[PDB]
């Protein structure tokens, strides 16, 4: 590991600096180094890890979608043959995206999830596992596509089961999990009705629990509730 | 695209 | 060269795809590969090269400025000592930026400039040489700082001398050169009066030549004239 | 920062 010689605290400090500089690849490398120190991650550290990789993979996904659109148009009827280059470059970006997902899933499997006992850590990591299998599913086409989809579903489901037993309905991790599992249902599993039902039930159960919260917790929870509503508006 | 976090 | 096995035309095609996907590091790598084929670059190809590297180095410069600001505050009176990490990470970004500049300057010296005989190619490449020495100067502190500054000045000056003899005052390459040399004077050479004089004379001489242009050339030239005016407004 | 192209 290229970060093996750097102190854990220095990796965390540099991850925060990289974030301020909008250097998300560096941020992710620093946080991978911090995970590989072998100690459990605090709440803030978990979110630094997720922010870094979400920004990296988000850029890869956006690029993949641009290239995939161009490739689809290059294969339509009447289009001029432009050679293998669009497919090759889409494949290059896809392979890099898959590599980032495999890296994140590898950190979760070695050994973040198995050491995560509290709901706030375990649900967070299982949500991440579902998210990164979902990103793999977005690009999957081979014999393993159904197994990739089911790996995402299985991780999200375990996270959901824990979250419903151990967290209040307004907990922002629980809300974000439900938001993302709902999107999985809509965009990956071809289950729009399940996506809409989950988003609506999550929103309504959170609404009923807002009265228990402080001002700052209310802001955290209502932010994610608005995303659930945004998706429901898009889908209905 | 729909919102995720 | 990692691109040595790819056809020149395929590298150019992939550079254009990378641009559409906002994958500027890939774009720059493809265009470096195309340059290293050894053939001269067409006008469009020259601009693909410059767009790619400008976006890469621009991100590095923005990150360096964020980190340098944080470092300056970490050394002010009364600030809490936070260790070597801010300096180390600023140095890491700086070294990567210098490496990109050295790569671009290397392409210009081997062998783009020596084969560039027409004004539109030679002025373009000499402007680039001045630009990338200017980026080196922005971060320079050692024994070579004055020589780095003078290398930028010398390249810009040769480009200016050619541009004034061989190009009309509205030529967009000539305008952009003057814009950037003016910024060099203001921000690098501590010569604000020279910067203002150059921007004003360039603007006024272009204004007087607009009557000769088509609609599309007028739009190209007035876009850069507005940047000269923007800088003059900032500086006066 | 000032404009460059
Ligand atoms: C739920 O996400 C967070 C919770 C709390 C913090 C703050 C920390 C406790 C001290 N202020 C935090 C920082 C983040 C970042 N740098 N992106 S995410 C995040
Ligand atoms: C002066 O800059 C350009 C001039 C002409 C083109 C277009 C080409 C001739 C066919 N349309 C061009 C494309 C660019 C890019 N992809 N960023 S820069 C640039
Ligand atoms: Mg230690
Ligand atoms: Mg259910
Ligand atoms: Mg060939
Ligand atoms: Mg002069």
């Amino acid at each position: 590991g290229a970060m093996g010689s750097m102190e854990r605290a220095s990796l965390i400090q540099k991850a925060k600096l990289a974030e301020q500089a909008e250097r998300y690849e560096d941020m992710a490398a620093f946080m991978k180094g911090a995970v590989e120190k072998g100690e459990e991650l605090s709440c803030e550290e978990r979110n630094l890890l997720s922010v870094a990789y979400k920004n990296v993979v988000g850029g890869q996904r956006a690029a993949w979608r641009v290239l995939s659109s161009i490739e689809q148009k290059s294969n339509e009827e009447g289009s001029e043959e432009k050679g293998p280059e669009v497919r090759e470059y889409r494949e290059k970006v896809e392979t890099e995206l898959q590599g980032v997902c495999d890296t994140v899933l590898g950190l979760l499997d070695s050994h973040l999830i198995k050491e995560a006992g509290d709901a706030e850590s375990r649900v967070f990591y299982l949500k991440m596992k579902g998210d990164y299998y979902r990103y793999l599913a977005e690009v999957a086409t081979g014999d393993d596509k159904k197994r990739i989809i089911d790996s995402a579903r299985s991780a999200y489901q375990e996270a959901m089961d824990i979250s419903k037993k151990e967290m209040p309905p307004t907990n922002p991790i629980r809300l974000g999990l439900a938001l993302n599992f709902s999107v999985f249902h809509y965009e990956i599993a071809n289950s729009p009705e399940e996506a809409i039902s989950l988003a609506k039930t999550t929103f309504d159960e959170a609404m009923a629990d807002l009265h228990t919260l402080s001002e700052d917790s209310y802001k955290d929870s209502t932010l994610i509730m608005q995303l659930l509503r945004d998706n429901l508006t898009l889908w209905t | 695209f729909p919102a995720t976090v």
